[PDB]
RNA sequence: GAAGGUGCGCCGGCUAGGGUGAAGGAUUUACUCCGUAAGCUCUGGCUGGUCGAAGAUACCAGGCCGCUGCGACUGUUUAU
RNA sequence: AGUUGGUGGGGUAAAGGCCUACCAAGGCGACGAUCCGUAACUGGUCUGAGAGGAUGAUCAGUCACACUGGAACUGAGACACGGUCCAGACUCCUACGGGAGGCAGCAGUGGGGAAUAUUGGACAAUGGGCGAAAGCCUGAUCCAGCCAUGCCGCGUGUGUGAAGAAGGUCUUCGGAUUGUAAAGCACUUUAAGUUGGGAGGAAGGGCAGUAAGUUAAUACCUUGCUGUUUUGACGUUACCAACAGAAUAAGCACCGGCUAACUUCGUGCCAGCAGCCGCGGUAAUACGAAGGGUGCAAGCGUUAAUCGGAAUUACUGGGCGUAAAGCGCGCGUAGGUGGUUCAGCAAGUUGGAUGUGAAAUCCCCGGGCUCAACCUGGGAACUGCAUCCAAAACUACUGAGCUAGAGUACGGUAGAGGGUGGUGGAAUUUCCUGUGUAGCGGUGAAAUGCGUAGAUAUAGGAAGGAACACCAGUGGCGAAGGCGACCACCUGGACUGAUACUGACACUGAGGUGCGAAAGCGUGGGGAGCAAACAGGAUUAGAUACCCUGGUAGUCCACGCCGUAAACGAUGUCGACUAGCCGUUGGGAUCCUUGAGAUCUUAGUGGCGCAGCUAACGCGAUAAGUCGACCGCCUGGGGAGUACGGCCGCAAGGUUAAAACUCAAAUGAAUUGACGGGGGCCCGCACAAGCGGUGGAGCAUGUGGUUUAAUUCGAAGCAACGCGAAGA
RNA sequence: CCCGGGCCUUGUACACACCGCCCGUCACACCAUGGGAGUGGGUUGCUCCAGAAGUAGCUAGUCUAACCGCAAGGGGGACGGUUACCACGGAGUGAUUCAUGACUGGGGUGAAGUCGUAACAAGGUAGCCGUAGGGGAACCUGCGGCUGGAUC
């Protein structure tokens, strides 16, 4: 309703508790772009956009040993409290093993790349 | 809890009132004894504790414990009172420092002499 | 009118408006309407000076406050 | 109300209601004005992992003050600490007419307090004022006096030394412990003492000469050198040598757990200890003492205070079904947050640069005190602000759209949704009449009561009020409170199907406003049953109750008020997602077109249940699971949802809402046991049926009581009393 | 059905285990506090009176070195007077805060006294919530609501 992005993570998180294979939900620039980071990071197998006037976003999910690959996904920059960090202040999820997706001005992209690119932005969510 | 509810009204910190209000942020005060008496402790204990009512230099009237065995204090005696209450004595919240001004130290004390104002022999 | 306080006479200088009102104009229809300078008349404002012991100067013209009993109140009554 | 602007003038070093004249009615305030209490502010300091919390000594920057109030004068600079004038309080002098003073400068005194120091030396250094200079003043400053007040450093000896000396303590009486600890033998002597030597903090000044500059000048003067003489308060210096001798130097707290460290003796709920748990009532590791040990050490403890632990105000980083906590429930203002696409902008956001963010301190690397404390070099930091330059993923804004949210148009469906009027049946009560004759009514049983004046019962008639049996259903509708006879009228919403339309118009919501059971209150009606109060009868030791007989307000209606409930699902609203299974209400679609069931879908309404959550109970698509927006609320129990004040009310009262004091717990869930005037099953001379007894009588025995010189002592419900006693 | 006992289940605020726990009034003591005719202080608002010195404006007047001048006297100044501002002080009337006050109300703590036994089991009339009335007291009763009630 008032946070379509957090709807994406919770839809993903609920499915992995229920051992579902694919999920469907309306798409957007942020939803598709965050799916880009997740797929290139290996947390999701693949994502497609059903290009119609009302587009969906479909994610097929990954399980390694039955346990879902994404152990935990947590929203950070909620609409009630938008969170902005500098390059030095960007979070490190689980000591660098995880990824904290940060929407910088060079597109949506991970915290590891943001430090390399030397740009901060809005810390959207943390993954592990 | 909501971050918006906190913005309007910040979290409030209670300040506990001192358990020694008559001492008034001082380590000790000087007072005179208005009444020396003995009182009975609560349910578990049974004894005759020596407590004296002290009129402090700031006008406060309080009762403080007299520690040790035997005391030489009576009416119109200048004493120094320190903090710390007595749990089995109702209404007593101060201690009388032995070995200062009129209240002499306990006689024949050998262990823990400094706490009771006892000379070294 | 709780209580309590300030000003107040007289003479100037400046100044704001009522009313009435020949003219003139209009309806130059008529016991008509609008309006009108001066003159009379009423109400102010801002300043200055001045006399006395005293300016609501005489006559005239609330004393006031606090607690409490009774009757709610205006009224009526033992003409004497 | 000079209040807020404007205009003219005045005034200031300078703008300005700074002042004034006139004109207008403005200005600030839930983004907290105004008022009350407190308070100098900052760099910084303490604590903390940090975020934060507490605080504003020393030192530094700013400010304000100078016995109290006010005022100006001079001056570049003051409305002036050691300046002026006036008024006031105090102290002092006086010849009574008048005068003098301001230690919150440095010492010092009296006083207050728990508490904070010498009536010191010198301008030697660095500054300041004056002066051409010499030089003078400087209680600034540099030093010295006192104080373990704090930080740091050193010492109070070193090795050997069994005799395991003596004594003390404990003891199992063997011994252990004090204990290499002492004694003894060797040894060094920091520091302290005495003596001797001994820097540096000193830059300079005077004098004379020389060189340069200048001027017409070789003079005067300025500057650079040369030689000489002089300046150290502290200080009798830091520092260095020699002598002597272990010689001059250890105390404090604690030992039950938290917490490192135990025995004995004395006491015996007394004395006392105590931060909490708590200890002590006759064999105390918890009191007092001794020995032993522990920790610390020229310090050791206690208090007072801050932070931490305390995630116990939770931003980092808590909760609200039952532990404290979801407003009774809607609507809605400010605010907070907002579906999706394109483009622009750049406030947020990001990176960089520049200026600033005083110095000291914090931190990092070094340097100097024999090291350290301390000083100091450089760097880092000051997480901030301002400007500029780049970027456009997201937010904000702008412009243009889209239909997923929201809403409108149409047909239909169900409903105790609400309001206004009528109408019906059953029943109760009251009254009238007939029959008819000793009870009716009530209770555990009675009695009050009703009845021979004819009750109850039965039949016929009449009046009146209230509620709507069956239907009826974890059924329906409503925001909640609530709504049950039927019909007519007025009217709200929901559900349902497709198409059509707007195009984010949304969510939540402090204030605010509206509705809100029952009781209650006001005015007027009404009143059958029921029934607070009240009366009588019972029961009971008593019974201001339970039970019975009556019975008033009230319950009913209209119009007002109240504004509270265990107003509960003890669960705020809205949106999305997450296995299933079994019912039910209103629809829709497809198979069955079935006659008559089945499968999907939707809005409700229930019962199980995977995962997940939970302290547990339990929740579990109607979440208390995974999230997001917003709001309300909680911070131990009692005091207390009380007092006081405010608002509301006719009142009763409601709402908002403390503190002192007091307690170490209140509390939730669950387990074991025990218990129940809870339930189920079963047994025993437990009951039931009987046999014979005790208690009545005389005698034997024991016990209590009494008495005694003793009537020896113990046994005290069952489970003591012909008991120990199987024999005074 | 009386007593005692055994098993299962249920409720419990009991664990000293119902010979339990526990409520309230009254009697006594102590402590803190509310109300209270009042009484005594602090601070402060408003409306006024007052007006020393000083500053500025005006001039009943008196005096006067710098300038001008005829050497008369002018210009300017000083003092005096006077007005404006204003401190002290005074008056009235409020507000607030502190301390006390005969008496009075509740609250807490007590070594335990009197009267009951209200709740906890179906606590022996299920309990509790709101409200109203009543009663020495816990409490009782009515009306509505709830289960945070036993048996079934
Ligand atoms: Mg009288
Ligand atoms: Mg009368
Ligand atoms: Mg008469």
């Amino acid at each position: 309703m008032q946070d379509p992005l957090a709807d994406m993570l919770t839809r993903i998180r609920n499915a992995q508790m229920a051992e579902k294979t694919v999920v469907s939900m309306p798409s957007s620039k942020l939803k598709a772009a965050v799916a880009k980071v997740l797929k290139d990071e290996g947390y999701i197998a693949d994502f497609q956009i059903s290009s119609e006037v009302k587009p969906q976003l479909s994610i097929e999910l990954k399980y390694f040993e039955g346990k879902p690959v994404i152990e935990e996904v947590k929203r950070i920059s909620r609409p009630g409290l938008r969170q902005y960090k500098s390059v030095e202040q960007l979070p490190k999820v689980r000591g660098g093993l995880g990824v904290s997706i940060v929407s910088t001005n060079k597109g949506v992209m991970t915290d590891r790349a943001a430090r390399a690119a030397g740009v901060g932005g809005e810390v959207l969510c943390t993954v592990f | 809890a909501t971050i918006n509810q906190l913005v309007r009204k910040p979290r409030k910190r209670m300040v506990d009132k001192s358990d020694v209000p008559a001492l008034q942020n001082c380590p000790q005060r000087r007072g005179v004894c208005t009444r020396v008496y003995t009182t009975t402790p609560k349910k578990p204990n049974s004894a005759l504790r020596k407590v004296c009512r002290v009129r402090l230099t700031n006008g406060f009237e309080v009762s403080s414990y007299i520690g040790g065995e035997g005391h030489n204090l009576q009416e119109h005696s200048v004493v120094l009172i320190r903090g710390g209450r007595v749990k089995d004595l109702p209404g007593v919240r101060y201690h009388t420092v032995r070995g200062s001004l009129d209240t002499s130290g306990v006689k024949d004390r050998k262990q823990g002499r400094s706490k009771y104002g006892a000379k070294r022999p």
